[PDB]
RNA sequence: UUGCCCUCGGCCGAUCGAAAGGGAGUCGGGUUCAGAUCCCCGAAUCCGGAGCGGAGAUGGGCGCCGCGAGGCGUCCAGUG
RNA sequence: GGAAUGGGUUCGCCCCGAGAGAGGGGCCCGUGCCUUGGAAAGCGUCGCGGUUCCGGCGGCGUCCGGUGAGCUCUCGCUGGCCCUUGAAAAUCCGGGGGAGAGGGUGUAAAUCUCGCGCCGGGCCGUACCCAUAUCCGCAGCAGGUCUCCAAGGUGAACAGC
RNA sequence: GGCUCUCGCUUCUGGCGCCAAGCGCCCGGCCGCGCGCCGGCCGGGCGCGACCCGCUCCGGGGACAGUGCCAGGUGGGGAG
C-alpha cells in the first residue's frame, strides 16, 4: 500500500477485443486486382522487341496498383514461368510498364511464340 | 558462520547514499477529482456549517445502528421475484377455495422520503430513520424538524447505502417503520425510547448546534505555540 | 546575447542514481573543476547559493 | 504461445516541417534513334531475417598399467 | 632519462623539471603506390574476315624520368577575430555496474561485435530544356532567373587581347 | 532522569555511490533420520533497517489583488 512516486498515473485496465454480434459487412470484398486484372497487355514494339531477343526480358502493361511482388507473382503462373527480376516504370501517359526479365533456362522468344507477342 | 558476510550500512544523510523507497503517500500529486473530494471534506470542517446540515454529522452509536437494523431486517420490502411468488401462490392456492381473501397485508418498511414526509405529516409514522449521507442533503435537510413538530420519533443512521441494503436498492434517503408485529412492539418500544431522549427530546440544542470552524493542525499547532510563549510571560510576572 | 557567462554544474541527484546538470549564472572567480555548495548549512565562499 | 499478477519504465509532450541541413550502403566497361551509377556484362557492398566452421575449451594434480610412449581411475580448474 | 654555458623550433610562432632535447616505441589517417580486381576490359595503331546492323578476329603498343611560392580540389597543422562564440533531432557506438546465465571434465555448456554460406530489400521520381529559342516578362522579348567543371600564350591576375 | 534551546551525521582532491547488507519472523520442499530427536541442503515471502500520528504537495500572498456591472475623470491612440 505504498506509493513511492509523487505521481499518481492511470491504472491499467483490461480492454477486451471486439466480439461483434453482426458483422458490419456481410461478405469479404472480392480481389478486383487478380493476376488477369495485373497484367493488361503484353508491350510489341521495336524496343521491346530487343528486351525479349537480347535482354530475354518481357514486356507488360501493367496495373498502377500493382507492385512488382504482384507483377512477378502475376506473370509466374499466368505463363507458367520463373521470373528472375521486375523493373518497374509509370510511363508519361500514366501507365505501369514492367520489364520482366525470365530465369536464365527459360526462353523470353519460345514465351513470346507461346503467348502471341511474335 | 561464514567469515565473508558483512554487515553493509547505508548512510541515509544528506549528501550520502541515495535516499530509500520512503512512502510518499502525503506528497502525492493526486488527480484533480481526488484533490476536489478531499478538499471539500476539509472546507466542511473549516467553514461555520448551519445546525440544520450539522444535525446530521451526530449518528447513532453503533450499538444502537446495529441493533436498529436488526429489527429493520425483519421488515424489508418484497423482491420483485418474491411477490410473484406470493402472487402465483396466492392465485393458485385461493382459487381451490374462496379468492376473496384480501385478509391483511402484513406490515412492511416504507422507502424514500416523499412516501416518509407524508407517513410523518399523517402522523402515520412510528420511528423514521434518515441517512445521514443524502447529498442533495435538501432531500433530508427539513426532515429532522419535521418529525420533531409532528412527535414522532427519528433516528439519523450512518450510510444511505447501509438504508439501501434494506430495500434492495443502491440508497435509500430514508425508511420508516409504521407497524410491527406482537412481538416486535417490544423490541421497538425500547428503540423508540433511546432515540426520543437522543434526537427529539434534545432538537432545542440541536438547532442552534452548530458545526466546522475547525482550523487545520498546522495553524493550531502555532496558534498553540505562541498560547505557551503568553504562558511564559504570565509566569514570570508571577515571578 | 547574454554578457555574463554561465557555469554548467553537475550534482548528483538525492532520489535516483542520476546527475543533474545546472545551468548557473557565473560568479566571478569559479573555475572548472571547482566544488560549489549550496544549501542553508552550506561555506560562505564565492560560488555557493546560501 | 496465451491470459493474469508482480517488477521496472519522466516516453518532461500527438503530429507536420529541408529533392541544398543530418541520414547505412555501387562501382568499372559496353549498349539506344531517344534510357542508364537504373539495362547488360563483370566486380562489390549495406541493411534485415533465420547452416557449416572457428572461438569459448579442453589445463593441472595423484596413484595404476606399460621398456618407454600412451592409456585408466579420481579430484581440482577453465566467461581467451 | 633529466636539461643554465638554457635548449629545441616555425614562414609566423611556440614548447619545456607539470619533463626540453636525444634514443626506442605506440596510435590515427591513408584519396597516394603496388597487389587481388587486371587485361580478358579500354584506348592508340597496323592488318584479316564476316552473318557486311559481329560487345568480329589478329599483331604490336599502352614506356622512362624531371620540375614547381604554378592553378584547382582535398587533408592536416597552427594562429587571428568577436559586448558576434557560430543548429537540433533521428541514428549508431564505447565504457561503469554486475541482477543473471551457463556445464562439471564432455560427443562438453551457455555464449560469440571472427570467417564462410542461405534468403529478401516493397512504393514514388528518373525523357529533355535549364535559356540572347523549351522557365517568368501577352512573343523564339537586348530584361529577369540558384549552382558545379574551367586549357595554352602574354601578364600581377578566372583583367583585356 | 526533571525543565528548556540547538543538532541528526556529506567541505584538502575534476574518483565511486541505484537495483540492501545485516538482524528478526514464518512458510516450506528435498534428502538423510531410527522410528527417534531432528539435522543438512535448496529456496519463497515478510517486518526492522528507513520512528509515530496528522486535514489541506511545499512555500509566498490573501478577503486584498482580481474579475463582473454601474459612476465620475482623462483620452487626436482611434472614429465620425
Ligand atoms: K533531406
Ligand atoms: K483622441
Ligand atoms: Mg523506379
Ligand atoms: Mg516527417
Ligand atoms: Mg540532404
Ligand atoms: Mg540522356
Ligand atoms: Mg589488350
Ligand atoms: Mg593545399
Ligand atoms: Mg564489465
Ligand atoms: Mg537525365
Ligand atoms: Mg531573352
Ligand atoms: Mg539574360
Ligand atoms: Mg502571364
Ligand atoms: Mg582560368
Ligand atoms: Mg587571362
Ligand atoms: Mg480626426
Amino acid at each position: 500500500k505504498i506509493r513511492t512516486s509523487p505521481t499518481f498515473r492511470r491504472p491499467k485496465t483490461l480492454r477486451l477485443r471486439r466480439q461483434p454480434k453482426y458483422p458490419r459487412k456481410s461478405a469479404p470484398r472480392r480481389n478486383k486486382l487478380d493476376h488477369y486484372a495485373i497484367i493488361k497487355f503484353p508491350l510489341t514494339t521495336e524496343s521491346a522487341m530487343k528486351k525479349i531477343e537480347d535482354n530475354n526480358t518481357l514486356v507488360f502493361i501493367v496495373d498502377v496498383k500493382a507492385n512488382k511482388h504482384q507483377i512477378k507473382q502475376a506473370v509466374k503462373k499466368l505463363y507458367d514461368i520463373d521470373v528472375a527480376k521486375v523493373n518497374t516504370l509509370i510511363r508519361p501517359d500514366g501507365e505501369k510498364k514492367a520489364y520482366v526479365r525470365l530465369a536464365p533456362d527459360y526462353d523470353a522468344l519460345d514465351v513470346a511464340n507461346k503467348i502471341g507477342i511474335i | 558462520v561464514n567469515p565473508l558476510f558483512e554487515k553493509r550500512p547505508k548512510n541515509f544523510g544528506i549528501g550520502q547514499d541515495i535516499q530509500p523507497k520512503r512512502d510518499l503517500t502525503r506528497f502525492v500529486k493526486w488527480p484533480r477529482y481526488i484533490r476536489l473530494q478531499r478538499q471539500r471534506a476539509i472546507l466542511y470542517k473549516r467553514l461555520k456549517v448551519p445546525p440544520a446540515i450539522n444535525q446530521f454529522t451526530q449518528a447513532l452509536d453503533r450499538q444502537t445502528a446495529t441493533q436498529l437494523l436488526k429489527l429493520a431486517h425483519k421488515y424489508r420490502p418484497e423482491t420483485k421475484q418474491e411477490k410473484k411468488q406470493r402472487l402465483l401462490a396466492r392465485a393458485e392456492k385461493k382459487a381451490a377455495g374462496k379468492g376473496d381473501v384480501p385478509t391483511k397485508r402484513p406490515p412492511v418498511l416504507r422507502a424514500g422520503v416523499n412516501t416518509v414526509t407524508t407517513l410523518v405529516e399523517n402522523k402515520k409514522a412510528q420511528l423514521v430513520v434518515i441517512a445521514h449521507d443524502v447529498d442533495p442533503i435538501e432531500l433530508v435537510v427539513f426532515l429532522p424538524a419535521l418529525c420533531r413538530k409532528m412527535g414522532v420519533p427519528y433516528c439519523i443512521i450512518k450510510g444511505k447505502a447501509r438504508l439501501g441494503r434494506l430495500v434492495h436498492r443502491k440508497t435509500c434517503t430514508t425508511v420508516a417503520f409504521t407497524q410491527v408485529n406482537s412481538e416486535d412492539k417490544g423490541a421497538l418500544a425500547k428503540l423508540v425510547e433511546a432515540i426520543r431522549t437522543n434526537y427529539n427530546d434534545r432538537y432545542d440544542e440541536i438547532r442552534r448546534h452548530w458545526g466546522g470552524n475547525v482550523l487545520g493542525p498546522k495553524s493550531v499547532a502555532r496558534i498553540a505555540k505562541l498560547e505557551k510563549a503568553k504562558a511564559k510571560e504570565l509566569a514570570t510576572k508571577l515571578g | 546575447g547574454r554578457g555574463a557567462p554561465l557555469a554548467k554544474v553537475v550534482f548528483r541527484d538525492p532520489y535516483r542514481f542520476k546527475k543533474r546538470t545546472e545551468l548557473f549564472i557565473a560568479a566571478e572567480g569559479i573555475h572548472t573543476g571547482q566544488f560549489v555548495y549550496c544549501g542553508k548549512k552550506a561555506q560562505l565562499n564565492i560560488g555557493n547559493v546560501l
